[PDB]
């Protein structure tokens, strides 16, 4: 058994990391103030769900996580909320003033006055850790914390955990429910100062969350509180390999090995079926081939694009339920036959197929209807290139008038690292165009 | 399409499926060099703006 | 936490100061004594924005009043919640500044000034954690004019890295105390430049404007006008008083409304547009409230929005409506009017919504704009300084308190700089 | 109102297009790079479909497929009809072709060669009886094509032609085959090209622009051949159209996208001595007669815009 930490930066992140870890707690049978009666091993142990959660002598549960916001408003009501039991106070970590949607401010200016403390804290977790494996930051691009600190934490941790993995779940920025205008300058600062510190990156954007919560829930005006717990079913299907007995995706590394073969293209693209609203009284439940063939609708995709007109690197099935293999491989030969599924030459065309029996948790309560079987894809697609073309592209606009670059550089940052972010990305857009065409 | 690695346990399965084969960091003192760099940049600039107030 | 200290500085920057805080404590539920008599917890969670709490859970404001003379001051004391701002905060002398920017910035003022910096400091002190300052103060007059530019000058150097936040009350002929007028504003409209992050420009030719041509008063009065005023600052400021998915400050607000340094000088504006005392017995649909807002008829600085371009937009909705409703209409004036927003700014508009409506209001809608438009005001004064200057009318008021006329060109050429600078963006 | 951009200057068909948005009353022009739209009629090259679709409260169309580019060149032609068994190696209304560099098929093409042996290689024009011929001036992508020796001549003048038909795919892909097409002749009679340019350098000896429509060559069919252009020509064009629509379908439909898509396309057949039609090209941003401009134009307006934002049948819908 190997650990994992995992780290919420920003609004965005802790938030999400609320959400993941109340799910977490529903599916290992933890409740929220610790207690998980299955577990006969009591005070120890190295179980599949002890690379999440450590133990103390009385029986307590308690996440490997750590929460840090430069405003304590978010975290506060984790520290008040029902889970509060759940985390000790030294991973709760909080600052007095936010970045202010500023990446330079969360990245130089106030970064600098707090990564030594957070740094110690995540040490804190790493001790009681027999078998390190690396760490899950969650955060958002466009927030001056989630987008400037992370920067900062991640190039810290490959200095102090040189052979960890890292791997991402980060927020896409979308103007539906953004209240900063200046979150593709961030969005941008950010890719290019993690890019080499990431292993593997799983991008979400809102702007798709936002249209399954509208169409699929039949929630008319989506919160927070909507996106997240639909964020959170996702990320637990992603994660679920490391919390449970299986073969598949067991450790950190072997999610870089099985969906990133370039290190640079690192952001797979996720799928999810079936998003049912539990306000629907009569629901016929899906068959494993009609959720499989919903991973290829742009309509369940954590980011909107068309994987149609790009090539797959790797593929992945995370199915959960009532799904046996005979049916998963009859369906993948009907969907070969109809859809348009190419990929590169020095890639096998293949599926690596995962299966935990036990179906979807439903937080009680929650807008999402319990099925009897649900699949998440994992395809590293050159057709998510279309999510930074539409950033490169409104990062243009905006510093094509040097508009807003004053609140950057009076932190401190030069000019030159808006071009220098900028170029990398122009760079990354080109290996994606070499790869798919 | 070929079923490889089938590994079976009580909470579920994993495989893969073949179609078709084929076909064909800084160091800790960098870091914070660059840090307390962006710092002197502000307090030039702070120089610059108590400089400006006191004229 | 993310406390605001507010300063009220001359006669009108305490009259448009006194009512806000009447307007705001009824929002609040603070009575005259202090002691808060409300109904929901809403009105307290970011109770400390503005407000002290002090022992027997009375709320007192942290507010500053500054004036140069007594009188206006006295009847602050006597107004309606005079008795909830602490008396060690009224600092005043007994000279007067004459409406002469010269006696407030450099000889009347500086006397006085170190003393409001100790109420300041004192404030300040006690903030958890300050966000900034708050100012309320005319541009025609000595007072708030010269001795609040001189008050920002300082408080920035004490604070450097505070957020200095302005509602500036432009002169106008048609509601007009003195002819120096446009001299005391030129040279403040300088500092300001300079020394605030944010500056709602609010414009006595528009209030005059909205209550003669709107509100249909044949002889507006200062309470005419003030009554706009109130009901747009209680509006501007209700992302940091209550709260909501945003959660507002005033760093943020610089951040996302400001592109570049200097343009910081925001048009306001509020829907519906209503008189002292007539009551609005049907309540605005979204649509309709999302014209209005947008109109200029309801713009609280005299400028032609269609003359320029929105850099940023800033909108918060009170009351119960559909927030669906709102997107769409918001959405629909953006892309019917795209020409009129800034290409090389994507998605520079921002809506909230607030709960809570204010005081005889079912649903408001209140506007802040940073338009190229704004130009047009600074323009105005610009000719009128003109007229005088070219004869050197009047200067003697100003050269016998130790000024040159160097400094006037000075103002002068910095202005026609602000102007040609926002002309710069609007092409 | 509704909103739309112009991102091609030198369409003819989408110039006449905007005109007809703009007289409506309705519709509003934006500048090019306005994101702010209803409509995008679109460059040519590099269309940026990824930033379609993104704009909170705007349905948004645009005048291109994308990936029907496939359809529309002619080396990516030739290896669509051979992989796709829809349309198959066996396909009998497209000529022998072969793609050569200058995977290649250059073994296969002289396996047909020493196995009439009139052949054509073009690009996006060399005709040859002997292969080393036409192939050095290749090098000197082309694809090697069977010239089709016997072509259906039109008399007076013994002179060939082809046959150029305007289809229109709407956003819910309906297949619509505007009612006028045009023969597009040579003056110049047939000696064991005729495109528009060429014939610019006889011209119009025998009708307006050597521009035969489809009355006056119904009209020629029944007097010389004793049969209709329905009959004899139209029944393969339109099952041609079909085919070659219905199989790119699944890689170019947007029924499911957040965006939406129509294409005005152009197909170019040639007709042989026994009345059996073959296809040559597929023209993705075709031009049309200057007599059909008006009504192909409005019927544009009419059944791919005015479907999709409504305001306050020439063409034959080929069903599927
Ligand atoms: N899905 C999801 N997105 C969020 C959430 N909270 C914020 N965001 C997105 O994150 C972006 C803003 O970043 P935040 O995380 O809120 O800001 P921050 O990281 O706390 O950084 P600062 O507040 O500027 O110091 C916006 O685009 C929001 O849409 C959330 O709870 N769920
Ligand atoms: N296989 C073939 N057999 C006989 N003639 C052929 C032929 N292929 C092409 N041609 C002749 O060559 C002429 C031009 O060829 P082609 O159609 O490929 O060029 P093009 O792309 O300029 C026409 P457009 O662009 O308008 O579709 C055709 O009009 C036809 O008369
Ligand atoms: N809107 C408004 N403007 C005022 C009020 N009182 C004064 N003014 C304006 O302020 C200018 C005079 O400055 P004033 O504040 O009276 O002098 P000060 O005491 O030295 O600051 C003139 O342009 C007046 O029109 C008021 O109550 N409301
Ligand atoms: C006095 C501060 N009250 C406030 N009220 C409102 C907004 C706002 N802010 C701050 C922010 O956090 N985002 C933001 C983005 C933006 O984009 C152009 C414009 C303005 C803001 N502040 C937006 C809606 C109402
Ligand atoms: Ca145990
Ligand atoms: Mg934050
Ligand atoms: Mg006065
Ligand atoms: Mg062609």
């Amino acid at each position: 058994m190997r650990e994992c930490i995992s780290i919420h930066v920003g609004q965005a992140g802790v938030q999400i990391g609320n959400a993941c870890w109340e799910l977490y707690c529903l599916e290992h049978g933890i409740q929220p103030d610790g207690q998980m009666p299955s577990d006969k091993t009591i005070g120890g142990g190295d179980d599949s769900f002890n690379t999440f959660f450590s133990e103390t002598g009385a029986g307590k549960h308690v996440p490997r996580a750590v929460f840090v916001d430069l405003e304590p408003t978010v975290i506060d009501e984790v520290r008040t909320g029902t889970y509060r039991q759940l985390f000790h106070p030294e991973q709760l970590i909080t600052g007095k003033e936010d970045a202010a949607n500023n990446y330079a401010r969360g990245h130089y200016t106030i970064g600098k006055e707090i990564i030594d403390l957070v740094l110690d804290r995540i040490r804190k977790l790493a001790d009681q850790c027999t078998g390190l494996q690396g760490f899950l930051v969650f955060h958002s691009f466009g927030g001056g914390t989630g987008s400037g600190f992370t920067s900062l934490l991640m190039e810290r941790l490959s200095v102090d955990y040189g052979k960890k993995s890292k791997l991402e779940f980060s927020i896409y920025p979308a103007p539906q429910v953004s209240t900063a205008v200046v979150e593709p300058y961030n969005s941008i600062l950010t890719t290019h100062t993690t890019l080499e510190h990431s292993d593997c990156a799983f991008m979400v954007d809102n702007e798709a969350i936002y249209d399954i919560c509208r169409r699929n829930l039949d929630i008319e005006r989506p919160t927070y509180t909507n996106l997240n717990r639909l964020i959170s079913q996702i990320v637990s299907s992603i994660t679920a390999s490391l919390r449970f007995d299986g073969a598949l995706n067991v450790d950190l590394t072997e999610f870089q090995t099985n969906l990133v073969p370039y290190p640079r293209i690192h952001f797979p693209l996720a799928t999810y079926a079936p998003v049912i609203s539990a306000e629907k009284a009569y629901h016929e439940q899906l068959s494993v081939a009609e959720i499989t063939n919903a991973c290829f609708e742009p309509a369940n995709q954590m980011v909107k694009c068309d994987p149609r007109h790009g090539k797959y690197m790797a593929c992945c099935l995370l199915y959960r339920g009532d799904v046996v293999p005979k049916d998963v491989n009859a369906a993948i030969a009907t969907i070969k036959t109809k859809r348009s599924i190419q990929f590169v030459d020095w890639c096998p065309t293949g599926f690596k197929v995962g299966i935990n029996y036990q179906p979807p948790t439903v937080v009680p309560g929650g807008d999402l209807a319990k099925v009897q079987r649900a699949v998440c894809m994992l395809s590293n697609t050159t057709a998510i290139a279309e999510a930074w073309a539409r950033l490169d592209h409104k990062f243009d606009l905006m510093y094509a008038k040097r508009a807003f670059v004053h609140w950057y550089v009076g932190e401190g940052m030069e000019e030159g690292e808006f071009s220098e972010a900028r170029e990398d990305m122009a760079a990354l857009e080109k290996d994606y165009e070499e790869v798919g065409v | 399409m070929e079923v490889i690695e089938l590994n079976k346990c009580t909470s579920g399965q994993s495989f893969e499926v073949i179609l078709k084969p084929p076909s064909f960091d800084p160091s800790l003192e960098e870091i914070q060099k660059k840090l307390e760099a962006a710092e002197e940049r502000r307090k030039y600039q702070e120089a610059e703006l108590l400089k400006h107030l006191a004229e | 936490m993310r406390e605001i200290v507010h300063i009220q500085a001359g006669q009108c920057g305490n009259q448009i100061g006194a009512k806000f805080w009447e307007v705001i404590s009824d929002e609040h539920g603070i009575d005259p004594t202090g002691s808060y008599h409300g109904d929901s917890d809403l009105q307290l969670e970011r109770i400390n924005v503005y407000y002290n709490e002090a022992t027997g859970n009375k709320y007192v404001p942290r507010a500053i009043l500054v004036d140069l003379e007594p009188g206006t001051m006295d009847s602050v004391r006597s107004g309606p919640f005079g008795q909830i701002f602490r008396p060690d905060n009224f600092v005043f002398g007994q000279s007067g500044a004459g409406n002469n920017w010269a006696k407030g910035h450099y000889t009347e003022g500086a006397e006085l000034v170190d003393s409001v910096l100790d109420v300041v400091r004192k404030e300040s002190e006690s903030c958890d954690c300050l966000q900034g300052f708050q100012l309320t103060h005319s541009l025609g007059g000595g007072t708030g004019s010269g001795m609040g530019t001189l008050l920002i000058s300082k408080i920035r150097e004490e604070y450097p890295d505070r957020i200095m936040n302005t509602f500036s009350v432009m002169p106008s002929p048609k509601v007009s105390d003195t002819v120096v007028e446009p001299y005391n504003a030129t040279l403040s409209v300088h500092q300001l430049v300079e020394n605030t992050d944010e500056t709602y420009c609010i414009d006595n030719e528009a209030l005059y404007d909205i209550c003669f041509r709107t509100l249909k008063l044949t002889t507006p009065t200062y309470g005419d006008l003030n009554h706009l005023v109130s009901a747009t600052m209680s509006g501007v400021t209700t992302c940091l008083r209550f709260p909501g998915q945003l959660n507002a400050d005033l760093r943020k607000l610089a951040v996302n409304m400001v592109p570049f340094p200097r343009l910081h000088f925001f048009m306001p504006g509020f829907a519906p547009l209503t008189s002292r005392g007539s009551q609005q017995y049907r309540a605005l649909t979204v649509p309709e409230l999302t014209q209005q807002m947008f109109d200029s008829k309801n713009m609280m600085a005299a400028c032609d929005p269609r003359h320029g371009r929105y850099l940023t937009v800033a909108a918060i909705f009170r009351g119960r409506m559909s927030m669906k409703e709102v997107d769409e209409q918001m959405l629909n004036v953006q892309n019917k009017n795209s020409s009129y927003f800034v290409e090389w700014i994507p998605n520079n508009v921002k809506t909230a919504v607030c709960d809570i409506p204010p005081r005889g209001l079912k649903m408001s809608a209140t506007f802040i704009g940073n338009s190229t438009a704004i130009q047009e005001l600074f323009k105005r004064i610009s000719e009128q300084f003109t007229a005088m200057f070219r004869r050197k009318a009047f200067l003697h008021w100003y050269t016998g308190e130790g000024m040159d006329e160097m400094e006037f060109t000075e103002a002068e050429s910095n202005m026609n700089d602000l102007v040609s600078e926002y002309q710069q963006y609007q092409d | 109102m509704y909103t739309f951009v112009v991102r091609d200057e030198n369409s003819s068909v989408y110039a006449e297009v905007s005109r007809l948005l703009l007289a409506t009353g309705q519709w509003k022009r934006l500048r090019k790079d306005n994101p702010r739209f209803n409509l995008m009629l679109g460059e040519r090259n590099r269309l940026p479909f990824g930033r379609l679709g993104h704009e909170p409260g705007l349905v948004q169309l645009v005048n291109y497929y994308r990936g029907a580019d496939k359809l529309c060149r002619k080396a990516s032609l030739v290896k669509l009809i051979k992989t796709s068994p829809e349309l198959s190696e066996s396909c009998t209304w497209f000529p022998e072709s072969y793609v050569i560099y200058p995977t290649d098929e250059r073994e296969v093409f002289l396996a047909a060669y020493n196995r009439g042996n009139v052949w054509i290689a073009k690009s996006s024009i060399l005709i040859s009886s002997e292969a080393s011929e036409l192939l050095d001036f290749i090098d000197e992508v082309h694809v090697i094509q069977k010239y089709l020796e016997k072509p259906l001549l039109l008399e007076p003048g013994h002179r060939k032609f082809d046959i150029r038909s305007w289809v229109l795919v709407d956003h819910l892909y309906n297949i619509y085959l505007y009612r006028e097409g045009v023969l597009r002749t040579s003056s110049e009679p047939y000696n064991s090209l005729t495109n528009h340019c060429i014939q610019k350098e006889n011209y119009g000896r025998y009708e307006e622009g050597n521009e035969m429509f489809f009355e006056e060559f119904n009209q020629y069919l029944m007097d010389a051949l004793n049969t209709t252009l329905e009959n004899s020509i139209l029944l393969q064009i339109k099952h041609i159209i079909r085919s070659c629509l219905m199989c790119i379908e699944p890689a170019i439909s947007t029924k499911h996208l957040h965006y939406q898509s129509f294409q005005l396309f152009g197909f170019d057949f040639m007709v042989d001595e026994e009345l059996k039609v073959w296809l040559i090209e597929v023209n993705g941003a075709p031009a049309c007669a200057q007599k059909l401009y008006a009504e192909l134009c409005q019927g544009i307006v009419d059944v791919a815009i005015s479907s999709v934002f409504p305001l306050a049948s020439i063409f034959i819908k080929l069903h599927h």
